[PDB]
């Protein structure tokens, strides 16, 4: 369910078409499989302060929620 | 004039025009890529809800119209030096923009040399920037604007800064601007030209919020990526344009050091085999 | 006007910077890799912390 | 050490003259202009550029000169020489080198960079010239050495992006692999 | 104030497949609710498809589509002037499906509130997909 | 050295020595990158020339009895099959794993082992 | 100059006279990267000691009453209490907003604010 | 100092002392360059309460020199090389 997902959890939609295509990723081309991939870098931007790595993104990493 | 020291410093300029010669070669190869990945991703999904928002008449009718006066900048710069002035016209534009009025920008950078250029001088106001993109993609840009979105919330505004790519040798900066997420609920709601019941209005809004958001933040990424690699290619023209000037001047100057030299040391054998 | 000792000083620079950080890494994987008395036991029985040097000390303390 | 090569030149000409072919090594050449010119300074003799004498050029002329192709009335025999020099720094701008190189045909120039990287025997095909060419190889050598020339042509001018061959687009790459297999 | 008898635009974030296109005859997909179907002079509304199939009639063969395919999930909105607007995530065909590869290591998941969502959707398509293939 | 022939001496000698001769000459070509760019930059395959060329490069140096009073460490004579031993390993990769800090003023591979591991107990 | 001491001249005048040139003499070191490539790519703090030194660099020539007619403008008597309080302001950063062309045949330091002022004024 | 008179005299000498025109108007006075300079005597002359802070004083500014170009460089920093570059500055 896409709505109820949104309602009583903070799922995206995004998100949510990610968790989808997450067990249908391999029966996906490899065309698409490439497509589905983030990964980026945050910092909390002090000299030094914090680096922080974005490459789950499906669980509260890219788009976190309310039942993470 | 110690033909050592010349003869060295010119072997150095030769390598540097080298790989600054093939460093253009990897700009256009690159660029060829963006474009083609620009060229197909473009114009993806732009407008759409700000189109159908103006179709909507009951919306312009109740359509809250006031002037945001806490806004949040995003800056877009490349995270790899030596990239080209892309960067330094973003980081020159926004410093004119905060410089200004400060404490009324939140100034959440993106990219490497576009944050570190803008944290000595707004120490305090840039609290988390985004840098090292492996690739750009659409689920990624959605993690990005997804992010933008929960540090929205404080301000009544968001703009992104970022480099358009009009041309491969043209790269004009543009701007964007962007409601916030409060703004964009209370704006929706007021929706009722197009029907939405397949999904229901309260999760409608917060969903077409994010493709209203994403799809900014996607195209932007693009234009910027382009503007790069355009960027980079024409610097390393234009700096192993200059490499080969100043080579060739120390060539003539290693030429007449030479002649020198031969005269110096002549005049020696000269002197001794006259007396 | 020097540029071979502008190039010199970074490629040193760079690479001291990268290879430093590979040091750590390759401290922790070795170092994880192999992980897999009388003053030491009376001390433990009070658990009480006690460092290296203090270890020393007592053992030179009693043959003193 | 100044007698030395025409005294083996003088040798090499018997072979020459009685219609067989005969081959002549003049190891360390420049030593000899040197020797000459220790003669030459001992003497009093006025110096010239790097304290060479005036005929420091003739010297090697009257000598390199005589090792030639006799036609098939003397008998058809020849003489070939390969006299080797030492560049200080590389530089063939010298006093020395631009005499011998005037002088001889080609010059094979041999780079220390080169045997360093492990390219034995250490070649510079960029500077090494023939002027005879193809008409002194072979009819099988003639084709298969035109083509390969070019080949090595178009790599060494593209080798200033081996570094950069993943990044750079196809049909270039491959030129860059195709050089290192030759 | 008005537009001609329709126009349909079909994108992916990743390639275009038709800017603007006057020859489809009909457009069925699958909602949450229930399957939709959207013709000349559709209505406004706004529609938001999971990753369902998607459809589409050709008066006239468009050449490298099929007129069958799987999308991974993508928004709709028919505007005013009877336009209609398709952008999805992702795009194939049928015949790319290679079925049987789903289940290669994604199968774990956290006991959560969101991670039950999670699971829900993903067991959903591998049902629908499974289906789409017939 | 004239005696550098694979006749004269034995083809394994031979063959460690000009292995490490090519090892260094290629990192010194990617100074010039590296310089630009950095090794970051640089590929995989790069990557390990510069890493194992650095550790071999520091490898070569030997602390003697004369430099005792310079430096402050005991001098140290090493053996020709020990010698050739240490290199060739670092050649293939045995080494590559540890730093390149312990690959410094030392006699042979085993001692720089020895040094690499005391240090990990150390912290 | 043998003359420039701290404790002949005022301690002042000499940190002022340092300034200048640890200042021109960080710009001078970087003149060869300036010329292949541009300051964009250079680091803030690198940045601004090229921009000041250019304001410096330019204010330190001024005309001269015999050379009236090579330039055709007047000469110009400048005091040494307004010297080192002209290039003191300057290196605080006073003039660094004004463009470095109303700093170029300049007698003292409010002369070029008045120019550079004007050149603001009429944009 | 490629010339024939200080080429000989350095030589002769046991160590000498390079004084550079740049680090002299760069604030470092006395202006030498460590990186040439050097003593045969070495620590034999020192007392012992300078040999060994003498010792770790000339390793930590050899890496100070290093990283010096990487000031240049930027966009980031290390916590150690940032302590490195710092206290070498001190010194
Ligand atoms: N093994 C060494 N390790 C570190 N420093 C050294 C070493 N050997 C010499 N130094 C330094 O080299 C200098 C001596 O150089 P030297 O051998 O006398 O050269 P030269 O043969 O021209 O006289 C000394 O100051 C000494 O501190």
């Amino acid at each position: 369910c896409i709505e109820f997902a949104f309602k009583k959890a903070g799922i995206p939609i995004v998100r949510n078409f990610l968790h989808s295509t997450e067990g249908v990723i391999y029966g996906l081309p490899q065309r698409v499989q490439r497509n589905l991939a983030i990964n980026y870098t945050v910092k909390q931007y002090k000299e030094g302060k914090a680096v922080s790595a974005k490459t789950i993104k499906t669980l509260q990493e890219a788009f976190p929620s309310k039942g993470d | 004039a110690n033909l050592k020291q010349l003869k060295i410093r010119m072997k150095a300029i030769g390598s540097i025009k080298k790989i600054t010669k093939a460093m253009k070669m990897v700009a256009a190869s690159k660029m060829k890529a963006e474009t083609s990945r620009l060229e197909n991703g473009r114009n993806f999904a732009v407008g759409s809800v700000q189109k159908m928002l103006e179709n909507e008449s009951y919306v312009q009718k109740k359509k809250s119209t006031t002037a945001p006066k806490s806004t949040l900048l995003v800056p877009i710069t490349s995270d790899k030096g030596l990239c080209g002035s892309v960067n330094s016209s973003i980081v020159r534009e926004v410093k004119r923009l905060a410089l200004n009025n400060r404490s009324a920008f939140g100034l959440l950078p993106v990219g490497e040399k576009g944050s570190s250029g803008l944290s000595r001088p707004f120490p305090d106001l840039l609290k988390s920037s985004i840098v090292n993109i492996q690739n750009v993609n659409f689920p990624t840009a959605a993690a990005i604007a997804h992010q933008v979105s929960t540090q929205g919330a404080g301000y009544d505004q968001v703009t992104l800064i970022y480099n358009h790519f009009k041309n491969a040798i043209s790269y004009v900066v543009k701007h964007q601007e962007l409601l916030p997420r409060a703004q964009f609920l209370n704006l929706f709601k007021y929706v009722t030209r197009h029907e939405a019941v397949e999904p229901e209005l309260e999760y409608s809004k917060n969903y077409f919020f994010e493709l209203y958001m994403a799809s900014s933040v996607y195209n932007a990424l693009l234009n910027s990526s382009a503007s790069e690699q355009a960027s980079r290619m024409n610097a390393m023209e234009n700096a192993s344009k200059n490499a080969g000037e100043i080579l060739s001047k120390l060539t003539l100057d290693y030429n007449k050091a030479r002649q020198a030299k031969i005269t110096m040391e002549l005049i020696e054998i000269i002197s001794g085999a006259s007396i | 006007t020097r540029e071979e000792e502008w190039l010199d000083k970074r490629t040193k620079s760079q690479e001291k910077v990268y290879f430093d950080q590979e040091d750590r890494k390759a401290m922790k994987r070795l170092l994880e890799k192999l992980n897999t008395l009388e003053v030491e036991n009376i001390l433990k029985r009070y658990h009480i912390n006690y460092t290296q040097a203090l270890i020393d000390e007592l053992v030179d303390w009693k043959t003193g | 050490q100044f007698l030395a090569p025409y005294s083996g030149c003088a040798i090499g000409e018997f072979f020459r003259d009685n219609g067989k072919h005969a081959l002549i090594i003049y190891d360390d050449l420049s030593k000899q202009a040197v020797a000459y010119r220790q003669m030459s300074l001992l003497l009093r003799r006025p110096p010239g550029r790097e304290a060479y004498p005036g005929d420091v050029f003739y010297l090697h002329s009257r000598l390199l000169e005589r090792a030639a192709k006799m036609n098939d009335s003397l008998g058809g025999g020849s003489l070939t020489a390969l006299p080797v020099i030492e560049t200080q720094a590389g530089d063939v701008s010298a006093y020395i080198p631009t005499n011998v190189i005037s002088i001889t045909d080609g010059q094979i120039f041999l780079e220390t960079e080169l045997f360093y990287k492990g390219i034995r025997p250490a070649i510079n095909v960029g500077l090494s010239v023939s002027r005879v060419g193809s008409a002194a190889q072979i009819k099988a050598m003639k084709k298969i050495a035109g083509n390969l020339k070019l080949t090595l042509a178009t790599y060494r001018e593209l080798a200033a992006f081996s570094q950069f061959g993943s990044d750079l687009d196809a049909k270039t790459q491959q030129q860059l692999n195709t050089g290192e297999r030759l | 104030t008005k537009k001609q008898k329709m126009e349909v635009t079909l994108r992916t974030p990743y390639k275009e497949y038709l800017a603007n296109f006057d020859g489809f005859s009909r457009i069925t997909a699958k909602t949450n609710e229930a399957s939709l179907v959207i013709q000349n002079k559709t209505p406004a509304s706004l529609y938001v498809l999971p990753p369902g199939p998607l459809k589409i009639r050709f008066t006239s063969e468009v050449k490298n589509v099929s007129g069958d395919f799987l999308h991974t999930g993508g928004w709709v909105i028919v505007h005013a002037d009877n336009t209609c607007e398709i952008n999805v995530m992702d795009l194939f065909d049928r015949k790319e499906v290679r079925a049987d590869q789903f289940e290669k290591g994604n199968i774990q998941d956290l006991d959560t509130l969101a991670g039950k969502y999670a699971a829900k959707s993903r067991k959903s398509t591998v049902r629908l997909f499974t289906k789409a293939t017939t | 050295s004239r005696m550098l022939d694979p006749i004269t001496i034995g083809e394994e000698h031979y063959t460690v020595a000009r292995g490490v001769q090519k090892l260094l000459q290629d990192y010194k070509s990617l100074q010039d990158i590296i310089a630009i760019l950095g090794v970051d930059d640089l590929s995989e395959e790069d990557k390990l020339v510069v890493a194992r060329a650095r550790k071999v490069q520091k490898f070569l140096s030997q602390p003697f009895f004369m430099s005792e009073v310079f430096s402050g460490i005991p001098g140290r004579f090493v053996n020709l099959k020990q010698n050739i031993a240490s290199f060739k390993a670092l050649l293939e990769g045995a080494g590559d794993e540890y730093p390149e800090s312990c690959f410094y003023m030392k006699g042979d591979l085993e001692e720089s082992l020895a040094a690499g591991r005391a240090d990990a107990l150390k912290s």
